[PDB]
């Protein structure tokens, strides 16, 4: 058995389900070498059809580097492990889980953000909606709904109000339920 | 003959059926504003007791002044009563909901109620055998045939008992697919022990043709309620030029979605929905919005009305079709459908905890569990049952309306305080925003990404696929009214947009 | 047995009846989009002839391949395919209208059906009697009956084939007040001679109590009409807080006031529009602005959908229900007809213009006479007379059959082009404003004075007494929507106001 | 027989719907030698109660005189006089008639304006609209629907567009039928 209990404890999941996101890991590496990179992860048959592929791919890395080893693949994906009420409640000392609804509304503000300034704009709507959206539809049709948006989240009154009002408007959204998921030992 | 005014003469012959129907739906109506208009009774009583206390109430009057109260029969209820109810919880859907809680709700009723059926038969064999001359020689089969019509929750009753409460959505549309998904695994044990009753010795290849039989009921009849809905899609394609017929195409291919497939015996309760789920995408966009407004506000008519009356009907049906009160078996069927429904949820959350994402804490399974009303579809599959296969029909009814009156009353003036003193989630979900919808579009696909980066395929890479195909060889196909490809950020504006200047127009002063 | 499948069986034996149903409303719903699909048949024919046309195309591949064509029935049609069109016709009633062109509808309904139905009693008689022995024995009462269901122009066909030429409104309400009040001599003169058949002797008293029975028919159905009106808006004001159950305060409150004169065999098709016109005012208001587009266009989808399916059964049941020709007596019963109407009409219009402000130009004259068309009512009627009080039904059905297919295709594929080659004013009022409507009032308040100071007292004075009492003693008793006094000004104002800007927020681009 | 022909020919009624308005006249005269005032009008019954009862009766009068006599009450009212197609068509010299469909409309504007200075006005709309409607409604609700129609009507520019583009709204208004009244006989 490898090394793998402080990655448990670091992310917080089960064994096997290291265990099987190792697999993975083995099956998508296409050489020891080149453990994780973007070419690797730019491969994948379908997330490159995803709109959001390329910010993924970025989101996972720390820095400017391009490799990712499987600790941080496990550290930046252990932001989607479902949050337990049980062992989340049972001893509140500081905010070490990775899934803690914090970090998972945290993990949208840095996938909008161009760089990691918090600084959600007009310039980032409108590109993350352009993504999501097709290349067909109107421009400033795209800015009207952008900045529709801007205005009704907006208490800053810079426009901006990246974070704070941020988990506001999504408080009415179970992010619980919605953002994680439950890998399979 | 006829001396003074020739002409005018009582003809109640030829409008006396039209004539009491509209007679009926009036009471409905007006009951209905009644306890609206009285202050405070809405908090006390869950207003679907009154509607069964005044249903009752009028069997009583109507009996006992010489005329016979008309027992609310089986097929004016399945093909009426029930496709308004059905279309209208299946037209309005939160498919999210399902989307995600798609297991559960899938083991809720495939595997809850072929439990409960089985339990109840078991345990009701047992007291029937130990019970005494008169509840003996029901026999197994006959007792399976009771639990499968006793077991199996009204998708009416649990609805119009949990739209007042504003229940957490999660819950909410627990309840929703237990009951919708619930009748695929009634109609094939009704109709298969039926026939498992007079085939003298069972063997069991039979059994593993009742499999068959269930696939078969579920599978096509989705694929039923696919195939015309593929077909009130592709028919409001044509209608840009004829106007006055859209609020029609909804209509005329669902209800013929639900007799072409009760037609072929299998479930339409649940093929209406199918064909209420594959409408809506392609009849919300390429119809006007009036037309839209007029389908939305009829069906919602159309269902609160017929509730009404299916709850009035179960309170005029007691009066004159309840009978033959046998003790023991009646509290029997109480507390072990009540013990059973309990006992399945508590092991199929166990079963369920160990795979979803948002457990079900034990204030989501007692909600369930307590909270799975008997309605009019444990009545009327009661009465079908003929008197002379099953000579044990006097007592089926009177316990079936024994546990309508149980689960409807006492499960039903006491889930509206039991919500409130277990403390569960209330609705948190009333309105609706637009960062709502950018930023849940966001995280979906997000989702989508990392899950197929994992591996773990689930229910966003298959909703990947799904709307990846119904955006290419759909879509382009099927609704052509110019909107072959605006997404569903744009037509969220649209709507959210009309809404605000229609309100905002509305108050001129 | 059922080896394979054990649960899937085919029961169509207690769908049939709701799914027969639902495909011949399918099959309407299909004509329908496709004559308005193909181009330029719409100019060509009246499209009301192609629906007769695949009635009895359908009955001859119904017949013909082994099964009875579906013989539209009576009583299926006096009740639910009928007050539809006629609520319809009743609910979006131009009424400025009718209250100006008072007298004329008023004349050419009351004693312009009482003479043709005369007249053809009259001449079919003579040559009843001069003409052969298979058309001879039917005597004069059997004549009077038939005179009085073939002069019965329907108040389906008219409408329903001068919707698409878009004629005067004049002309236009002309022909909509003959149709409509056309019933209250139809059911006088229908119920009424029946009973002067085997009467044996008539004496003249019985004439006498005739008469009152016609003002009996006439007053007493308006009476109901309104009473079931001030009871549909005084239920009407008590609904804000229950807003799902507006749609139907306006449906079972009118189709209970058409089955409550009916049954007493008073007019229906009066009452029921009398029950329109008081409902509006008091409906229109304290209802919601949703509620109302779903009352009005899902009012348009039933008759839209109920005159289709009545022209596809006079289609159908002209293939099974026409039979036993007579030369003499239909060549007679056409010119018969056609000459009584005519000359009726030129005979009324020299009677009126001695007393009318817009004289009727011989255009009017010639598109009234020409446009009446005989419909369903003349054939539903036509078959209710029991083959064994009157033995002559046999060709009573297939002289009305010859007449409808007369009145629908040659009176209707040859008015398109008769008003175009005529030339008559059609329709200059498509469109609406507000300096219309502002100036209008003030026109007609001008009138209301003078007319007070010549001492004419007429049809302004009269709207008069009737706004002042129902702006004093109800819509403040009535409406109690917070809309006790806001006139029509502010009204039209928010309805236009709230039209513009609908229209305006889905040019979005 | 008294002298009526002349009043034929300048009105255009016939001779009995003259000899019953004089009929109603010496009836509503209550005395010869005040023929038709001011008064006389005002204390019929009903029209005191119509929100243009002072406006009629103000406007019968040429001028600023407060009598009317038989003859002019017949100039005035037979602006009421039903068109007739046949009578208007048969010879065509010179617009003799007094119902003719332009005066029809000249009456409406001369009841509207304040004076006879051919001015329709934002005060001359809102005045007679709050005549028709009731005293409890807005007021500058009322200045909407006044300001309203005379946008939409003003083609001239001044707001105002007095008569000639008043014919051109009100052509889509069938008059003839609207604001005739047959007198019987
Ligand atoms: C015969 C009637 C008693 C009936 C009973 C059960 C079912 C059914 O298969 N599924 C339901 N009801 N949910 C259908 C019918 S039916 C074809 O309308 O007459
Ligand atoms: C019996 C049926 C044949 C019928 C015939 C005539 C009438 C009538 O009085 N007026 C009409 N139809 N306009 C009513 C009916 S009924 C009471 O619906 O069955």
């Amino acid at each position: 058995d490898e090394e793998l209990e402080e990655i448990k404890k670091e992310t917080g999941f089960s064994h096997s389900q290291i265990t099987r996101l190792y697999s993975r890991f083995t099956s998508l590496d296409k050489g020891e070498n080149g453990t994780l990179s973007r070419e690797d992860f730019q491969r994948i048959p379908e997330l490159a059809i995803n709109p959001l592929g390329d910010r993924i791919i970025n989101a996972f890395f720390p820095e400017g580097e391009d490799q990712v080893n499987f600790r941080g693949f496990m550290r930046t994906l252990a932001h989607f492990r479902p949050i337990e009420d049980n062992e989340k409640s049972k001893d509140v000392n500081g905010p070490e889980p990775l899934n803690s609804r914090s970090n998972k509304l945290h993990f949208a503000f840095r996938l909008y953000d161009l760089d990691k300034d918090e600084k959600i704009s007009r310039d980032e709507l409108l590109q993350v909606l352009r993504m999501m959206v097709g290349v067909n539809i109107s421009d400033e049709q795209l800015g009207s709904i952008a900045d529709r948006t801007i205005q009704e989240a907006d208490q800053d009154g810079d426009s901006a109000a990246s974070f704070t009002e941020f988990v506001k408007v999504l408080e009415k959204v179970d992010v619980e339920q919605k953002m994680s998921i439950r890998f399979l030992h | 003959p006829r001396k003074a005014f020739p002409v005018l003469g009582i003809d109640y012959t030829h409008v006396r059926t039209p004539f009491e129907i509209s007679l009926w739906i009036l009471l409905a109506c007006l009951m209905k504003i009644g306890f609206h208009v009285i202050p405070t009774i809405s908090s006390i009583v869950p207003e679907s007791c009154l509607l069964i206390v005044v249903g009752l109430l009028v069997g009583g009057l109507i009996k006992g002044v010489g005329e016979t109260p008309p027992f609310l029969q089986s097929d004016v209820f399945f093909l009426f009563l029930l496709p308004p109810i059905i279309l209208d919880a299946g037209y309005f859907l939160p498919l999210r909901q399902f989307t995600e809680n798609l297991g559960t709700i899938l083991i809720f009723a495939v595997v809850g109620t072929l439990w409960n059926a089985f339990f109840l038969g078991g345990l009701m064999y047992a007291v029937c055998l130990v019970g005494g001359e008169q509840i003996n020689n029901i026999g197994l089969l006959d007792n399976l045939l009771f639990g499968s019509i006793i077991s199996a929750v009204d998708p009416v009753a649990v609805l119009a008992v949990f739209e007042e409460i504003h229940i957490n959505e999660l819950l909410h549309i627990l309840v929703f697919g237990e009951s919708l998904l619930n009748d695929a695994v009634t109609v094939v044990l009704y109709h298969l022990f039926e026939e498992f009753a007079n085939y003298e010795h069972v063997g069991i290849v039979d059994i593993f043709l009742g499999f068959l039989s269930f696939f078969v009921v579920a599978l096509g009849g989705v694929l039923v309620g696919v195939v015309y809905g593929v077909i009130a899609a592709f028919t409001s394609r044509f209608t840009s030029h004829i106007r006055v017929i859209e609020p029609l195409f909804v209509f005329l291919y669902s209800y013929m979605a639900y007799l072409s497939a009760e037609l072929f015996h299998l479930s339409g309760i649940m093929a209406l929905i199918a064909s209420g789920v594959v409408m809506r995408p392609y009849v919300e966009a390429n119809i006007s919005h009036k037309s839209h407004t007029t389908i939305k506000y009829f069906l919602k008519m159309w269902s609160s009305v017929s509730e009404t009356l299916i709850f009035i009907f179960l309170g005029v049906s007691t009066v004159a079709g309840s009978h033959h009160w046998n003790w023991t078996f009646v509290i029997s069927t109480l507390l072990f459908c009540l013990i059973a429904r309990v006992l399945g949820v508590l092991g199929l959350t166990w079963f369920i905890n160990k795979f979803r994402i948002v457990k079900l804490t034990p204030k989501d399974q007692f909600i369930i569990a307590y909270g799975g009303l008997r309605g009019a579809i444990a009545f009327s599959l009661g009465y079908l049952l003929d008197k002379k296969h099953f000579p044990m029909c006097d007592l089926f009814l009177t316990a079936i309306i024994t546990v309508i009156f149980f689960t409807v009353f006492v499960q039903g003036m006491t889930i509206r305080p039991l919500v409130d003193l277990l403390a569960v989630k209330k609705k948190q979900e009333t309105k609706r925003s637009i960062n709502e919808e950018i930023h849940t579009q966001f995280l979906d696909h997000l989702l989508t990404g990392i899950e197929d980066i994992c591996g773990h395929y689930g229910h966003h890479h298959w909703k990947d696929k799904l709307n990846r195909f119904n955006k290419k060889y759909v879509k382009k196909c099927l609704i052509a009214g110019e909107r072959s490809k605006e997404p569903q950020l744009i037509a969220f504006y649209h709507k959210m947009e009309m809404k605000q200047a229609i309100e905002l127009v509305e108050s001129g002063g």
